[PDB]
Protein backbone atom coordinates (compact mmCIF):
# COMPACT_ATOMS: atom_id res chain seq x y z
CA UNK A 1 0.00 0.00 0.00
CA UNK A 2 2.51 2.61 0.92
CA UNK A 3 4.43 1.92 -2.66
CA UNK A 4 1.41 2.35 -4.46
CA UNK A 5 0.68 5.49 -2.67
CA UNK A 6 4.12 6.64 -3.62
CA UNK A 7 3.59 5.60 -7.32
CA UNK A 8 0.55 6.81 -7.30
CA UNK A 9 1.76 10.43 -6.10
CA UNK A 10 2.55 11.14 -9.10
CA UNK A 11 1.02 9.75 -12.63
CA UNK A 12 -1.01 6.79 -12.44
CA UNK A 13 -0.11 2.90 -13.42
CA UNK A 14 -2.27 2.94 -16.38
CA UNK A 15 0.94 5.06 -18.29
CA UNK A 16 3.17 3.44 -16.16
CA UNK A 17 2.66 0.06 -17.98
CA UNK A 18 2.99 2.06 -21.60
CA UNK A 19 6.49 3.03 -21.07
CA UNK A 20 9.10 0.77 -21.39
CA UNK A 21 10.95 0.53 -18.29
CA UNK A 22 13.56 -1.85 -16.58
CA UNK A 23 12.53 -4.13 -12.91
CA UNK A 24 16.10 -3.33 -11.42
CA UNK A 25 16.42 -0.18 -9.60
CA UNK A 26 19.79 0.22 -10.58
CA UNK A 27 19.01 0.77 -14.38
CA UNK A 28 16.21 3.22 -13.41
CA UNK A 29 18.79 4.92 -11.25
CA UNK A 30 21.31 5.57 -14.29
CA UNK A 31 18.52 6.33 -16.65
CA UNK A 32 17.43 9.04 -14.16
CA UNK A 33 21.12 10.28 -13.87
CA UNK A 34 21.28 10.51 -18.03
CA UNK A 35 18.11 11.76 -18.44
CA UNK A 36 19.85 14.30 -15.35
CA UNK A 37 22.41 15.22 -17.41
CA UNK A 38 20.77 15.77 -20.56
CA UNK A 39 18.65 18.56 -18.31
CA UNK A 40 21.76 20.21 -17.57
CA UNK A 41 23.04 20.00 -21.01
CA UNK A 42 19.89 21.58 -22.57
CA UNK A 43 19.65 24.46 -19.70
CA UNK A 44 23.73 25.38 -20.22
CA UNK A 45 23.19 25.03 -24.21
CA UNK A 46 19.92 26.71 -24.92
CA UNK A 47 20.71 29.13 -21.60
CA UNK B 1 13.82 21.57 -29.57
CA UNK B 2 16.07 20.55 -27.33
CA UNK B 3 13.89 22.21 -24.66
CA UNK B 4 10.85 19.83 -25.57
CA UNK B 5 13.11 17.13 -26.18
CA UNK B 6 14.47 17.52 -22.50
CA UNK B 7 10.96 18.46 -21.19
CA UNK B 8 9.90 14.63 -22.58
CA UNK B 9 13.29 12.97 -20.72
CA UNK B 10 12.06 14.52 -17.55
CA UNK B 11 8.36 12.99 -17.91
CA UNK B 12 10.16 9.99 -18.99
CA UNK B 13 12.10 10.47 -15.55
CA UNK B 14 8.60 10.60 -13.70
CA UNK B 15 7.83 7.53 -14.91
CA UNK B 16 10.98 6.18 -13.94
CA UNK B 17 10.54 6.99 -9.96
CA UNK B 18 6.80 5.36 -11.03
CA UNK B 19 7.41 2.41 -12.43
CA UNK B 20 10.54 2.38 -9.94
CA UNK B 21 7.70 2.48 -7.20
CA UNK B 22 5.32 -0.20 -8.81
CA UNK B 23 8.24 -2.95 -9.39
CA UNK B 24 8.40 -2.64 -5.72
CA UNK B 25 5.00 -3.00 -5.68
CA UNK B 26 5.41 -5.79 -7.11
CA UNK B 27 8.15 -7.04 -5.42
CA UNK B 28 5.94 -6.88 -1.96
CA UNK B 29 3.13 -8.58 -3.91
CA UNK B 30 5.31 -11.63 -4.33
CA UNK B 31 6.99 -11.71 -0.80
CA UNK B 32 3.15 -11.70 0.79
CA UNK B 33 2.22 -14.62 -1.29
CA UNK B 34 5.08 -16.41 -0.46
CA UNK B 35 4.37 -15.85 3.34
CA UNK B 36 0.31 -16.63 2.37
CA UNK B 37 1.84 -20.14 0.75
CA UNK B 38 4.00 -20.47 4.30
CA UNK B 39 0.35 -19.58 6.24
CA UNK B 40 -1.19 -22.02 4.01
CA UNK B 41 1.70 -25.08 4.75
CA UNK B 42 1.98 -24.64 8.31
CA UNK B 43 -2.25 -24.39 8.82
CA UNK B 44 -2.17 -27.71 7.05
CA UNK B 45 0.61 -28.90 9.20
CA UNK B 46 -2.23 -28.21 12.22
CA UNK B 47 -5.20 -29.68 10.15
CA UNK B 48 -2.80 -32.46 10.06
CA UNK B 49 -1.62 -33.23 13.80
CA UNK C 1 40.63 23.69 -38.72
CA UNK C 2 40.29 23.81 -34.77
CA UNK C 3 36.68 22.33 -34.61
CA UNK C 4 38.64 19.37 -36.45
CA UNK C 5 41.21 19.11 -34.51
CA UNK C 6 38.98 19.01 -31.25
CA UNK C 7 37.41 16.42 -33.14
CA UNK C 8 40.18 14.21 -32.94
CA UNK C 9 41.16 14.90 -29.78
CA UNK C 10 37.84 14.21 -28.68
CA UNK C 11 37.56 10.72 -30.53
CA UNK C 12 40.62 9.58 -28.79
CA UNK C 13 39.92 10.03 -25.60
CA UNK C 14 36.71 8.26 -26.07
CA UNK C 15 38.25 5.98 -27.75
CA UNK C 16 40.48 5.59 -24.99
CA UNK C 17 37.57 5.45 -21.97
CA UNK C 18 36.09 3.01 -23.91
CA UNK C 19 39.25 0.87 -24.18
CA UNK C 20 40.18 1.09 -20.14
CA UNK C 21 36.26 0.73 -18.83
CA UNK C 22 36.81 -3.44 -19.51
CA UNK C 23 39.48 -2.76 -16.32
CA UNK C 24 37.17 -1.92 -13.57
CA UNK C 25 33.90 -4.64 -15.61
CA UNK C 26 36.75 -7.57 -15.02
CA UNK C 27 37.94 -6.28 -11.78
CA UNK C 28 34.63 -6.55 -10.74
CA UNK C 29 33.75 -9.96 -12.52
CA UNK C 30 36.74 -11.25 -10.25
CA UNK C 31 35.23 -9.75 -7.08
CA UNK C 32 31.98 -12.03 -7.70
CA UNK C 33 34.00 -15.22 -8.60
CA UNK C 34 36.85 -14.94 -6.25
CA UNK C 35 34.19 -13.81 -3.09
CA UNK C 36 32.04 -16.32 -4.06
CA UNK C 37 34.73 -19.48 -4.81
CA UNK C 38 35.60 -18.37 -1.00
CA UNK C 39 32.41 -18.40 0.65
CA UNK C 40 31.07 -21.60 -0.49
CA UNK C 41 34.36 -23.33 -0.92
CA UNK C 42 33.88 -22.31 2.94
CA UNK C 43 30.23 -23.76 2.99
CA UNK C 44 31.22 -27.03 1.25
CA UNK C 45 34.14 -27.70 4.05
CA UNK C 46 31.54 -26.92 6.53
CA UNK C 47 28.95 -29.66 4.97
CA UNK C 48 31.98 -32.21 4.84
CA UNK C 49 33.20 -31.71 8.15
CA UNK C 50 29.64 -32.21 9.05
CA UNK D 1 50.62 1.43 -18.95
CA UNK D 2 48.75 4.84 -20.08
CA UNK D 3 45.52 2.96 -19.76
CA UNK D 4 46.61 1.60 -16.35
CA UNK D 5 48.00 4.96 -15.56
CA UNK D 6 44.76 6.31 -16.01
CA UNK D 7 42.77 3.51 -14.59
CA UNK D 8 44.37 4.37 -11.01
CA UNK D 9 43.47 7.85 -11.64
CA UNK D 10 40.19 7.15 -11.82
CA UNK D 11 39.72 4.50 -9.49
CA UNK D 12 41.43 6.90 -6.62
CA UNK D 13 38.50 8.91 -7.94
CA UNK D 14 36.14 6.43 -8.31
CA UNK D 15 35.38 7.49 -11.85
CA UNK D 16 36.39 3.94 -13.38
CA UNK D 17 33.07 2.77 -13.69
CA UNK D 18 30.85 2.43 -16.69
CA UNK D 19 28.90 5.93 -15.74
CA UNK D 20 31.54 8.10 -15.33
CA UNK D 21 33.01 6.88 -18.93
CA UNK D 22 29.77 6.65 -20.71
CA UNK D 23 29.19 9.68 -19.20
CA UNK D 24 32.16 11.28 -20.79
CA UNK D 25 31.89 9.29 -23.80
CA UNK D 26 28.24 11.25 -24.16
CA UNK D 27 29.67 14.72 -23.36
CA UNK D 28 32.34 14.58 -25.84
CA UNK D 29 29.85 12.99 -28.50
CA UNK D 30 27.29 15.90 -28.12
CA UNK D 31 30.28 18.64 -28.29
CA UNK D 32 31.85 16.87 -31.43
CA UNK D 33 28.36 16.24 -33.33
CA UNK D 34 26.51 19.41 -32.80
CA UNK D 35 29.65 21.35 -33.23
CA UNK D 36 30.38 19.92 -36.76
CA UNK D 37 33.76 19.82 -37.79
CA UNK D 38 42.56 20.26 -47.08
CA UNK D 39 40.46 22.89 -47.93
CA UNK D 40 41.21 25.21 -44.87
CA UNK D 41 44.47 24.93 -45.06
CA UNK D 42 45.40 24.88 -48.69
CA UNK D 43 42.69 28.43 -49.02
CA UNK D 44 45.04 30.01 -46.22
CA UNK D 45 47.97 29.57 -48.34
CA UNK D 46 46.71 30.94 -51.18
CA UNK D 47 45.37 33.51 -49.25
CA UNK D 48 48.64 34.40 -47.57
CA UNK D 49 50.79 34.45 -50.62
Amino acid sequence: QRQIQNACAFCSKERIENVDLPDTQEEIKRELDKVSRMIQKAEKSLG
Amino acid sequence: RELNQTSDLNERKMLLQAKSLWIDVAHNTDACKNLENEISGIQQKVDEV
Amino acid sequence: VESLRDFQNKKGEIELHSQLLPYVKVKDHKEKLNIYKEEYERAKANLRAI
Amino acid sequence: EKLNKVAEKYEEEGNFNLSFVQDVLDKLESEIAMVNHESAVTILDQVTA
